[PDB]
RNA sequence: AAUAGCUUCUUAGGAGAAUGACGUAGCAUGCUACGC
RNA sequence: GCGUAGCAUGCUACGUCAUUCUCCUAAGAAGCUA
């Protein structure tokens, strides 16, 4: 039962019972992680507790190796030796360990509770090895948060898919969307007894909600769910491979002329088999995933790998690659998840086309020529962990913007962190440059770019296709139905009645929301589907229909209002509160009435 | 041990006797006190030696329990594992020309070879070369053991499908022999 | 050989011989069985015997366990210790054994004879390893039973049906019975060969029986019949399996509208997709059968199975049954058996249609969607286990009517039982009713439906047809002029003498009797045949003459009463003292002196 | 993933024997208190 | 002269503890030869 020091890197035989992962700990390492720190519970290859029965002297510091056996000091053997003792904690290799000072950032990842900006802002700085020990430690420490909150039970039975729910009193409650999953126990007394997996969902009124479960099962009174659980594997593969340069091409084959359309980036298309990783800044709407299917078209045979983080982006780009490539090409993204549906069209597992288009969770461990992953600036270090990990292939090109919208973090509450910190290759698109860039953005309305010029960027975006009729209507925000802490302003909505007929022409519109909430109302009272700013990020549409909610932070962000008007083409309405967003937005905005 | 009678009266006998050595009497009584003590450990020699008996000898028993039940057990199951490959192996056998010809024998009594060589319904020829290929089982039909078979599947060493076109004089090299051939009955 | 105990469900490798069917009991739970009857034997994987020859001593009580081997309290070696100690006796396991107290109801199933109606209700009200080890037990002692029973002569051998077997010397003569299925055989000298299997039946008369075989291979005058027997097959499967509901049919496929006739059935068909398993109760003269192959045509892509107990039974039931199906059907029970002839349709062993007709008893492993068993008011613990062992299907229902009578079960003689105490489903069936009630009767007079339904009955079945000519004769019993231990009720029979005459339309009606002497009497001086309800349940007649016996609880069985009422086309006529019956039945009562 | 034979090593058990020490009983001898 | 008692010594038997030896069994790992 050995291991490496996740400081020293030595041969250890010890771990920390009480903190959260249990990390191997050279022995000086291990007598630093306990001298100053509250942990104490130290397990060697048999755990340190003294096994005296009913003993329970449980820091190490208190105990003594006898013959065979560890005790404490009154029920000690008659001889034997003291434990920790000049500043080591006698382990296996004892002598052989070096040993090292980085033991106060330790310290800090393994007490802290992560609710600052101060963990993200270290573990994104921080030793390659300790940076994959704090992802891996932060995400434990968020599913073990997740245990927190409370059950669910039934309270009256009406139908098979309308039943009113019971929250336990005085808990946190779970966020009514298709990202929570419950077991179903019946206790009858005598067979407390698990019926099936289950998923919500709040309908036009409460407390009664519409619902799926895996079973047709029938629903009684003696029924609740209960959340179901989820681990944390440890990872070993490094996130960013070291950077490599060459004098010449190898692995990949260039091509003559072909796809003259793709002109522009070929000078860039050698650069990225030149060296072995690379990365493209692409300011919003802008020629990316372009350049990437010319790569793909540049190399042919060339075996290509892309992934992303949001299941909305994988789509649109294995469309946009269904668009222009020989199909031979398979998108195995999931089989039976998503609960967001996406591609029908090949293979999940067979680990033969050449254009492998898949997504994190369901990554194979296969090898390929080139792999790309997209949209940096949600993933985290974990994350890409796991994408270098699982894959390997010769060279690597990374795309994304930094100025995009980040993770949630549920836990980060206080504070705010800035693009560059959202993760290491983000980091390094904030470094002394992105490497790589290309700028102009002409999948919008011309004059809304222009309007994002004025807006964080300084002024060097162009495009065509400015005309026309767009607006932004300052209704006032009515009062917020939020049954989830996500806003829901139906009297917003309430003027969406004016715009349900008066458009001719303008019904297949996608509309916006900040909220998930504001969006299932407009899924509640339909005119057309919607999608949230997650969703988002990775898709143009002609119209844009966005009813915004009260002036809370999460709203007034401008980074998410510019990943929300970048996805126009066409047309685009606004109606927020703004008290002064109106006046950087430059465009014809109207009243409620004044529609002709 | 120590729940044994004899226990508790050495134990208190030594105190008494350490009391009245505390209360410095005349020897006599050390006299005494010595010979409690003596049978009292003799005694307890016997009990403790009994108990150190008992321990090995029920251990002894238990774990001769735990071998029986294991050879019980594997035993029922491997009876189970053989009659189930008997009668699996027996619904298989073609029963009609079987029947008929071992009814046809005039006393029950056939050799074992003629067995499969006049009721199986398959015939797996296997071929080291082109040239006895050639001379043994060529085309699509052929004839041996007095009767007409057609072949339905050429499988190489590989494990691998092989076109009846593909094996040619010329095409003799590229094909990892032996070939296993197999046929049917016809 | 290791186990679980009946009660602790711990491993154990305990048993006790001196219990018929040595069941596995944990060390402290035989401790209390061993400590307190007179089962005073028990067996680990070996025998615990004294190993001294000459040493017959059989109780552990008096037992140490010595050098490899155990003894008596004589020949014990000096280092041995009892293997009864701390409310254990020595085998697997000893520190894991849980254990409990309920050894009461145990000692009580372990101490019974099967003869009182005590010990019958008790062992259909108790735990359900209780249950099924009361079922083998008391199967067992009713196979010994049997088995105690010998040999019977043939005298002369009249016909192909008709005989003069005389019975074994200073034996209790087996009754002229259906159920006992008689063995033959004929001694050659040298190598007595079993002539098959025979059923009899009382005759027109005695001496002379009517019988059927199995096989025309004709019966001699020095053949001798025993009946037939086997070995009590230990079981697993529970009784019943627990309740499951459904929100929506699992799986079943259901026919479009064909037979429309059978809507009044489809609205419970669509409750059997509803449910798992439940029960129906289709009073003599219903739409069972009917119900049933209509529900097979309803749900016509679903393998179903249909089960009752008698080859009677079965054919009654695949009789109706053959019509609405196409054909394209299996009912297939009995290769070499059978001593009537049974089904003449199809293969032996290829499980071939989806529908299949059997008895319980006779079943193979076959798998199927919905087995319905008939014929409920007769079957008992056994059955239903068998049943849950060999066919594991999505649906089940129980047909059938406990208003009916139950089975022989000769041992039965100090009181009588209770349909609510009959099995497990029949409990059911009266503590919750059979949760589906089917109306109403066709074949019946209306008058014997709803005149009959104010017994047992909650007045819930109808039928038609109400004349003609019904009334109740009540005659002043006489004396109990019994030749054999049952009584000839002639002064009865004394009201026929002038009746064979003023009825004119009533020459082949049917007189019936629940004394078997009270047919025969009868028969000596006959005018046209008989047949009690026990060859009944399965024919049906036009006119019958009902002749009650002695005042005693038998004759005013209303249980017996309504199946020997119920079968009948136009008439009946009731006789007997009847100070209370004749007020729950409302017709125009007349006396024997008046001939209106 | 065979039959058989030899040999090195390790552990547990049993049996036996030797040796030394402790304690109980009995046998022998001496010295002495007491009694006749 | 005897006995009770005590002490000391030698002898015998028994019952404990430790050391060694011997053999036999069982189980396991490795080698060589036909
Ligand atoms: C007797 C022995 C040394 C005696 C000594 O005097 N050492 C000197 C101490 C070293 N100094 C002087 C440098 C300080 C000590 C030192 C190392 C200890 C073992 C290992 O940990 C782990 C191993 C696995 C489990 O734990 C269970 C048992 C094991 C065998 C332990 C038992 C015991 O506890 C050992 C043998
Ligand atoms: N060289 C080009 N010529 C014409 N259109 C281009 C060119 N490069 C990119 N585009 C277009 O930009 C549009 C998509 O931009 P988009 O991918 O929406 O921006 P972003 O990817 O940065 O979020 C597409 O219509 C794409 O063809
Ligand atoms: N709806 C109906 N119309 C006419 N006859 C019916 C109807 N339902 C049932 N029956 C009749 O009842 C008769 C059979 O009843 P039976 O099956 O003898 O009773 P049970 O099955 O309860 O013992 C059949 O002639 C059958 O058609
Ligand atoms: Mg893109
Ligand atoms: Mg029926
Ligand atoms: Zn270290
Ligand atoms: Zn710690
Ligand atoms: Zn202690
Ligand atoms: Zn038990
Ligand atoms: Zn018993
Ligand atoms: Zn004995």
């Amino acid at each position: 039962a050995v291991g490496a020091c996740v400081l020293c890197n030595s041969q250890t035989s010890l771990r920390c019972g009480a903190c959260i992962r249990r990390p191997f700990l050279c022995c000086k390492c291990c007598y630093d992680h306990v001298i100053s720190t509250s942990h104490k519970l130290v397990l060697s290859v048999n755990p340190y507790v003294c096994n005296a029965p009913g003993c329970d002297v449980t820091d190490v510091t208190q105990l003594y190796l006898g013959g065979m056996s560890y005790y404490c000091k009154s029920h000690k053997p008659p001889i034997s030796f003291p434990l920790c003792a000049n500043g080591q904690v006698f382990g296996l290799y004892k002598n052989t360990c070096v040993g090292s000072d980085n033991v106060t950032d330790f310290n800090a990842i393994a007490t802290c509770d992560w609710t600052n900006a101060g963990d993200y802002i270290l573990a994104n700085t921080c030793t390659e090895r300790l940076k994959l020990f704090a992802a891996e430690t932060l995400k434990a420490t968020e599913e073990t948060f997740k245990l927190s909150y409370g059950i669910a039970t039934v309270r009256e039975v009406l139908s098979d898919r309308e039943l009113h729910l019971s929250w336990e009193v005085g808990k946190p409650r779970p966020p009514l969307n298709r990202n929570y999953v419950f077991t179903g126990y019946r206790v009858t007394k005598n067979s407390k007894v698990q019926i099936g997996e289950y998923t919500f969902e709040k309908g036009d009124y409460g407390d009664a909600v519409v619902y799926r479960g895996t079973t047709t099962y029938k629903l009684n009174v003696g029924d609740y769910f209960v959340l179901t659980s989820h681990t944390v594997m440890p990872l070993s593969a490094p996130t960013l491979v070291p950077q490599e340069h060459y004098v010449r091409i190898t692995g990949l084959y260039p091509t003559l002329n072909i796809s003259d359309e793709f002109s522009s980036n070929v000078a860039n298309y050698q650069k990225v088999g030149m060296q072995k990783y690379s990365t493209l800044q692409g300011p919003p709407g802008t020629g990316k995933s372009h350049f990437a299917i010319g790569l793909a078209l540049y190399y042919p045979s060339a075996r290509i790998v892309y992934t992303a983080c949001s299941h909305a982006a994988v789509d649109a780009l294995c469309e946009k690659a269904l668009k222009y490539l020989p199909i031979d090409k398979c998108s195995r993204i999931i089989p039976a998840r998503a609960r967001v549906e996406c591609f029908d069209k090949f293979k999940v597992n067979s680990t033969l086309e050449q254009y492998v288009f898949c997504t994190v969770n369901a990554l194979p461990e296969t090898t390929a020529d080139i792999v790309v992953f997209d949209e940096i600036s949600m993933a985290t270090n974990y994350d890409l962990s796991v994408v270098n990990a699982r894959l390997r292939a010769k060279h690597y090109v990374y795309i994304g913007d930094p100025a995009q919208l980040p993770a949630p973090r549920t836990l980060l509450t206080k504070g705010t962190l800035e693009p560059e910190y959202f993760n290491s290759v983000c980091r390094l698109m904030k470094t002394i440059g992105p490497d790589m860039f290309l700028g102009t953005c002409r999948r919008c309305p011309a004059e809304i770019v222009d309007t994002v010029s004025a807006l964080v960027y300084d002024n060097k975006l162009k495009a065509h296709k400015d005309k026309s009729a767009q607006c932004f209507k300052m209704f006032y925000k009515g009062v917020i139905t939020h049954d989830v802490s996500s806003a829901i302003n139906r009297p917003q909505i309430g003027v969406v009645r004016e715009f349900l007929t008066r458009n001719p022409a303008w019904r297949k519109a996608v509309f916006i929301s900040p909220y998930n909430s504001q969006n299932a109302v407009a899924s509640k009272i339909l005119g057309l589907p919607t999608q949230t700013v997650d969703s988002s990020q990775g898709s143009e549409y002609d119209y844009v229909i966005f009813t915004q909610t009260t002036e809370t932070a999460h709203s007034c962000n401008v980074n998410r209002f510019n990943v929300a008007i970048t996805r126009a083409k066409v047309g685009i309405l606004c109606i927020m509160s703004d008290r002064d967003l109106y006046d950087k937005l430059q465009f014809t905005s109207l009243e409620i009435p004044r529609r002709n | 041990f120590s729940s044994l009678p004899s226990y508790a009266a050495f134990a208190t006998a030594q105190e008494a006797y350490e009391q009245a050595v505390a209360n410095g009497d005349s020897e006599v009584v050390l006299k005494k006190l010595k010979k409690s003590l003596n049978v009292a450990k003799s005694e307890f020699d016997r009990d403790a030696a009994m108990q150190r008996k008992l321990e090995k000898m029920a251990d002894q028993a238990m774990t001769q329990m735990y071998k029986q039940a294991r050879s019980e057990d594997k035993r029922a199951k491997v009876t189970s594992a053989m009659q189930t490959m008997l009668f699996t192996m027996l619904r298989k056998l073609d029963n009609d020309a079987l029947n008929n010809i071992i009814n046809n024998a005039r006393d029950g009594c056939v050799p074992l070879n003629i067995i499969p060589l006049t009721t199986a319904a398959k015939l797996m020829v296997v071929i080291p070369d082109y040239n006895t290929y050639k001379n043994t089982c060529d085309g699509t039909t052929f004839t041996y053991a007095s009767a007409l078979w057609e072949i339905q599947q050429v499988v190489d060493a590989d494990s691998k499908i092989v076109q009846l076109s593909e094996i040619s004089m010329d095409n003799s090299p590229n094909l990892a022999w032996p070939l296993i051939v197999t046929a049917l009955r016809a």
